[PDB]
RNA sequence: UGUUGCUGUUAAAGGGUUCGUAGUUGAAUUGAGGGCCUCUAAGGCGCAAUGGUUUAGUCCCAUCCACUUCGGAUUGGUGACCC
RNA sequence: AACAAAGGAGCAGCCUCUGGGCCACCGUUUCGGCUUUUGUUGGUUUUAAAAGUCCAUUGGAGAUUAUGGGGCAGUGUGACAA
RNA sequence: CUUUG
């Protein structure tokens, strides 16, 4: 059990993301609405400024901590990573 | 830092050979290190190999037998001519039966038997038991 | 001279062979009322030549060449192409594969250094097998080498295209073959982050 | 291990296997060439440039469908910096540490680094003369 | 006296710490072809086809027991498997 | 394996057939040199080749070798008084 | 349409 070459889910999902056999990313992208207009911006999900929505001005996010925090009443669907 | 990628295979192939695994995984890779197994895996050292690709530098997996007892890279590397070999096979292998001596020649990448017998001479690489 | 021949290089024109007119009239008749930029499109474009590949199988592997400069134009349209043709040519699949030219090792040390990396063998023949399964991508690579010193490749697929694709594969592999004169398999996964396998 | 320090980090990016770009992007060339070069004129080194562009744009690695990287961009405009982002970030930090030692002469940490700082100033240098980007008559201070 | 081939926690021996020139050492990559003709040629976990009578075993039918804990039968179907 | 070179916009360079037009080049620190034929030698000239350059033009390729596509139709002219 | 202003 638990060939190198072929593991398992569990004994690579834990692991750190450069200790994989494949060094994929970490993170995804995301569509997110704001209440003030129509419009979709396209926003990362470790984004690490505070963005202002497309076509509008007023900050989706947050830029804190290591992964970043959308502000309140924003709704967002995510996106493939395909 | 990393200095050598072909002894940073060879160590650990063999280390894991004594302690008991049946596999090995080796993180550099090299044009080098691929060509060693080839030879060794030939014989009945080595049984078979993967070669991972990732698009910045490969990984390589190892399988094993119970066969192989030592290996390791000869680091400066010296060089050797038609009848220098039997310095090497007096001193590297503990017998002049059952070792082999690795050499890069000018043919390509082979095993001391193989050039004495085609008649090159080169420098050299490793050993393996 | 003939209106749908001008779908083809200049100088297969004045004695061209059977397989060659088929795709060229075939161009030349969708270019019309296919709505919008495939109207256009299509104009510009021309093949180099052609050639019918016939395995023993079910179908067979109708693939075709065209210089590397329409390669931008092509892209774009490809998927609809593919669909277009095929309902034509009764039990063939169709391939559109881009015409390149490579250098070999020079075995000299500076000769070597000053080569166009893009023309070389590898990238030539990875950017050849991207070609035949366009949407599918590459997810993994790997080559297994055997006991008797014999080295295999295989490639990996998303489940996520694979109903679409996948009664298609022996062929592509026979084509792939008399191109490179190399060997393919294909698998798939459904987990390319942790990378993971299909069993189904 | 650290340059002139000391630590182990580990903190690093890594990205993709596939080096082909989303389905779901509706940008090409041309809007991308453009938003870098605009955003450029503000006076934003390439860091910065990349960094806005995945935030609002959805274009995680320019390379990919520009099939070509931010600095080469900025060459052919002739908007690169004369002097590279990397060896100029260093040379401003010095700059501040030394101001503040002509007012603060019992501090002692401060010159410590500054050393290490200075020293790197040169080994990059060094490696812009091997590598021609600067003139040859290039000096720090 | 240790290039092959030494020793440095406590037996003789890591220099208080760091920067640093000469000097020594330094990651990956352009790439290794196929086709055809035979020989008892070593394998296919690929496939068509005939042979299984408990003369293999296992699924799915049949019937009676049965509240844990029953077995006779239709080569059941050349699903499957030897050979 | 070593040595030297490159630091990529440090480029953004189509080719070929044919015909026409113009045109002496080469070195130059106060005009020096000039391949053949006309029996041969000396002096003089004409003619052609080739090169330079422009225009017209034939077939073909393109992987910045860049046509092509797009813009102004500012050397301008001619084909519509609709 | 052998031009028009």
């Amino acid at each position: 059990d638990s060939d190198l070459s072929y593991p398992t889910v569990r004994s690579e999902r834990m692991k750190h993301k450069r200790r994989r056999l494949v060094q994929g990313p970490n993170s995804y992208f995301m569509d997110v609405k704001c209440p003030g207009c129509n419009a979709i911006t396209i926003v990362y999900s470790h984004a690490t400024s505070e963005v202002q929505c497309n076509g509008c001005a007023t900050k989706l996010c947050r830029p804190t901590g290591g992964k970043a925090m959308l502000t309140t009443g924003c709704g967002f669907r995510k996106k493939a990573d395909h | 830092t990393m200095m050598s990628v072909l002894a940073n295979a060879l160590r650990c192939i063999a280390s894991a050979e004594r302690r008991g695994k049946r596999q090995v995984l080796i993180r550099p890779s090299s044009k080098v290190v691929v060509k060693f197994l080839q030879v060794m895996q030939k014989h009945g050292y080595i049984g078979e190999f993967e070669i991972i690709d990732d698009h910045r530098a490969g990984k390589i997996v190892v399988n094993l037998n119970g066969r192989l007892n030592k290996c390791g890279a000869i680091c400066p590397r010296f060089d050797c001519t038609t009848p220098d070999f039997e310095k090497w096979v007096k001193n590297i292998l503990p017998s002049r039966q059952f070792g082999f001596v690795v050499l890069t020649t000018s043919l390509g990448i082979m095993d001391h038997e193989e050039a004495r017998a085609r008649n090159t001479g080169g420098k050299v690489l490793g050993f393996f038991y | 001279v003939k209106p749908h021949l001008r779908k083809l290089r200049k100088l297969k024109r004045p004695n061209p062979s059977e397989d060659e007119d088929s795709v060229a009239k075939a161009l030349f008749e969708l270019e019309a009322t296919h709505k919008t930029l495939r109207t256009q499109l299509p104009r510009f474009h021309i093949n180099t030549v052609r050639t019918l590949s016939s395995p023993r199988f079910r179908r067979t592997a109708t693939v075709v060449f065209y210089p590397l400069r329409f390669l931008m134009l092509v892209r774009k349209i490809q998927r609809t192409l593919t669909a277009e043709l095929e309902k034509r040519f009764p039990g063939s699949i169709v391939v559109l594969v881009a015409q390149r030219k490579i250098t070999k090792r020079p075995k000299d040390v500076y000769k070597l250094q000053k080569v166009q990396r893009s023309r070389t063998s590898v990238a030539v023949f990875e950017n050849i097998l991207n070609d035949l399964i366009y949407p599918c991508d590459v997810m993994g690579r790997r080559w297994r080498c055997r006991t008797d010193g014999t080295k295999v490749m295989k490639v990996f697929l998303d489940s996520r295209d694979r109903k679409r694709v996948e009664s298609r594969l022996p062929i592509i592999a026979h084509v792939y073959k008399q191109l490179t004169h190399r060997t393919v398999s294909f698998g798939f996964m459904w987990n390319p982050k942790l990378q993971q396998v299909s069993s189904r | 291990v650290r340059m002139q320090g000391v630590g182990h980090g580990k903190s690093a990016s890594s990205l993709p296997f596939c080096r082909t770009p989303p389905s779901w992007l509706k940008i090409a060339s041309r809007d991308v060439i453009d938003a870098v070069c605009k955003l450029a004129k503000k006076g934003l080194t390439p860091s910065r440039i990349g960094m806005q562009l995945r935030d609002s744009m959805g274009i995680a690695q320019v390379k990919n469908v520009t099939g070509r990287k931010i600095l080469r961009i900025l060459k052919h405009k002739g908007m690169a910096p004369e002097i590279p982002e990397d060896l100029y970030c260093l040379i401003k930090r010095a700059t501040e540490m030394r101001k503040h030692l002509e007012r603060n002469t019992k501090d002692r940490d401060t010159k410590f680094r500054l050393i290490l700082v200075e020293s790197r100033i040169h080994r990059l240098a060094r490696y812009y003369k091997r590598v021609k980007q600067l003139p040859p008559t290039w000096k720090y201070e």
